[PDB]
């Protein structure tokens, strides 16, 4: 995250972190339930083997609340395309169940029609992660969050040098230097409704980070609700 | 605005229009309250709540 604020204690409890063999984070995920993590399909090609860390806010130090979970099943969308990052979504089933506690809790899945007319028509959603703090910099050792405006589909088509499919939506700022960035990929975009947070997006891609006249591109979760439901069995 | 377009039909969470009336429902882990509008968490750590 470029700009934004730290997640304070208990503020971003649905955040998960994919960690490589070297125990370093390379992508985010969202906790959907005790066995299932939502992430981006493209994240699956960035580590041969990986695990899931939950409950972490500061990767510099184990503060006792952290837990690691191995992945039993990977379920990647069959139509994912490296070319365009269309269908950039995967679900992970964990070998052992997550224990919910301070800083570890799932985000809600909404119903599709209500989500589209009610959540995605709100001003802003919230994105979070341990990604880069600047386009060229290193990954944050602290969990950050950022409020990002939903962006008009048309404005976003015009801003983009790559195709924006109907499986994507745009969020972020025109010029203001705030955005997700590399390493945030896979993580939650959630929309608050009356003090309840629903998952609305997966951090997918952007042309650099926080560039002027550019936006962040997110997988549109509402397009995949049935697929997710099926995948969770 | 009417029904669900009017302050979410007074529902806490999901609002649907069935016939010409509001029907509220809730995410998994919540139950609909007696008034048919509020969603009551059934356990600790319901989805979508920051942890206290
Ligand atoms: C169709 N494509 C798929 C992947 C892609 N990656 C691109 C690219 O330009 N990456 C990049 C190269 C160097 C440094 C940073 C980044 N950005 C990123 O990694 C990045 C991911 C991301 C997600 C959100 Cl929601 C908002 C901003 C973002 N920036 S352009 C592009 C187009
Ligand atoms: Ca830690
Ligand atoms: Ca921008």
């Amino acid at each position: 995250i470029v700009g934004g604020q730290e997640c304070k204690d208990g503020e971003c409890p649905w955040q998960a972190l994919l960690i490589n063999e070297e125990n370093e984070g390379f992508c985010g995920g969202t906790i959907l339930s005790e066995f299932y993590i939502l992430t981006a399909a493209h994240c699956l090609y960035q580590a041969k083997r990986f695990k899931v860390r939950v409950g972490d806010r500061n990767t510099e130090q184990e503060e006792g609340g952290e837990a690691v979970h191995e992945v039993e099943v990977v379920i990647k969308h069959n139509r994912f395309t490296k070319e365009t990052y269309d269908f950039d979504i995967a679900v992970l089933r964990l070998k052992t169940p997550i224990t919910f506690r301070m800083n570890v809790a799932p985000a809600c899945l909404p119903e599709r029609d209500w989500a589209e007319s009610t959540l995605m028509t709100q001003k802003t959603g919230i994105v979070s992660g341990f990604g880069r703090t600047h386009e060229k910099g290193r990954q944050s050792t602290r969990l950050k969050m950022l409020e990002v405006p939903y962006v008009d589909r048309n404005s976003c088509k015009l801003s983009s040098s790559f195709i924006i499919t109907q499986n994507m939506f745009c969020a972020g700022y025109d010029t203001k230097q705030e955005d997700a960035c590399q390493g945030d990929s896979g993580g939650p975009h959630v929309t608050r409704f009356k003090d309840t947070y629903f998952v609305t997006g997966i951090v997918s891609w952007g042309e650099g980070c926080a560039r002027k006249g550019k936006y962040g591109i997110y997988t549109k979760v509402t397009a995949f609700l049935k697929w997710i439901d099926r995948s969770m069995k | 605005r009417k029904l669900c377009s009017l302050d979410n039909g007074d529902c806490d969470q999901f609002c649907h229009e069935e016939q010409n009336s509001v029907v509220c429902s809730c995410a998994r882990g919540y139950t609909l309250a007696d008034n048919g509008k509020a969603c009551i968490p059934t356990g600790p750590y319901p989805c979508g709540k920051q942890t206290l």
